[PDB]
């Protein structure tokens, strides 16, 4: 018969009333500006399909992030550049400043301004609870306006937050995986990394949403305030799900297989087994408790749910009584 | 490399 069909909740339609031109990224006509404005001055770190480089603008001596581009999929590098221009200037959105090409490899690169190469995994260790929840409340404003906006970050964990916390800014970058929502588009599953991945993609449930990057961002807020990073840490994809269930529990799990018709693989038959749920307050300790509130528990709660529609938005999360004092401070 | 080198 086949799985169940699904729905985003929000913005389900953005891009269908679209013109074509905002999310057909493949008639994406690339605006190249002067490789030769810029001289690459080190390497700052690796993908499995980029390079990331330290460079200066020589016409202006600012310096700028150079990303080298090469996904072996051509299509990908035209889906980055249009998703990063259709978000530019949106609240904690990396901003796209160029795009040139190697003169060598001609390959294409991208040019970020440039923002201080410390991101939030070698920060979260040593903030206060004030602090995870400004910066928390950060990515949020992020989410719901690139989720506004029609697109679905999917890759959303701490290695992509960049914080320059001397000024309090933060700005999601590494929108490569990022896709645009269609109602009933059946995406790729083998996206986002192990650590932060969501039921829906390890029982291989395709027709995803936003909601992907609610369960990450659970996933982060998990890590952080309990002080245990990854929070569900498996050692494959199939194990990764059993972590899952060993704190959500495993009736909720079938209840959400059920509902959506998904055929779980049987590679899953022999591991899972049946589980209670863990109630939230067995992972607080002396270590972390400063970091733990009813408000942190409940906000989790709400995140880390198998049923990707019963997941908080963005937007439904910013109204949360976790983020009352950032929301009040910042007024 | 863009500018030498
Ligand atoms: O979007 C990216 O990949 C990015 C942005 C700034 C710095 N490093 C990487
Ligand atoms: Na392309």
């Amino acid at each position: 018969s086949g799985p169940v069909p699904s729905r985003a909740r929000v913005y389900t339609d953005v891009n269908t009333h679209r013109p074509r031109e905002y999310w057909d990224y493949e008639s994406h006509v690339v605006e190249w500006g002067n490789q030769d404005d810029y001289q690459l001055v080190r390497k700052l770190g690796r993908g499995k399909y980029s390079e990331v480089f330290e460079a200066i603008n020589i016409t202006n001596n600012e310096k700028v992030v150079v990303k080298i581009l090469k996904p072996v999929k051509k299509k990908k590098i035209k889906r980055e550049i249009k998703i990063l221009e259709n978000l530019r200037g949106g609240p904690n959105i990396i901003t796209l400043a160029d795009i040139v090409k190697d003169p060598v490899s001609r390959t294409p690169a991208l040019v970020f301004e440039h923002v201080n190469n410390t991101d939030f995994k070698q920060l979260y260790q040593t903030l206060t609870d004030y602090d995870i929840r400004f910066y928390m409340y950060e990515i949020l404003k992020a989410l719901d306006y690139c989720h506004s906006m029609g697109i679905m970050h999917r890759d959303v964990k701490p290695h992509n937050v960049m914080i320059d916390h001397e000024h309090r800014k933060l700005r999601l970058i590494d929108w490569g995986l990022a896709e645009f929502y269609h109602p009933g588009q059946e995406y790729n599953v083998r996206v986002a990394s192990r650590y932060f991945k969501g039921p829906e993609l390890l029982v291989d449930y395709q027709m995803y949403d936003y909601s992907l990057d609610m369960w990450s961002l659970g996933c982060m807020l998990a890590s952080m305030i309990f002080r245990k990073e990854p929070f569900f840490h498996g050692h494959d994809n199939y194990d990764q799900l059993v972590r899952i269930a060993k704190v959500l529990g495993t009736e909720d799990l079938y209840d959400y297989i059920d509902k959506y018709n998904i055929e779980l693989d049987p590679r899953f038959n022999d591991i899972l087994g049946r589980h209670s749920r863990k109630r939230w307050e067995r992972f607080v300790h002396s270590e972390n408790q400063h970091l733990v509130s009813p408000e942190a528990l409940d906000f989790l709660d709400k995140l880390l749910r198998y049923d990707h529609q019963s997941r908080l938005t963005a937007r439904e999360a910013m109204e949360h009584p976790y983020f009352y004092t950032v929301v009040k401070d910042q007024a | 490399a863009x500018m030498v080198p």
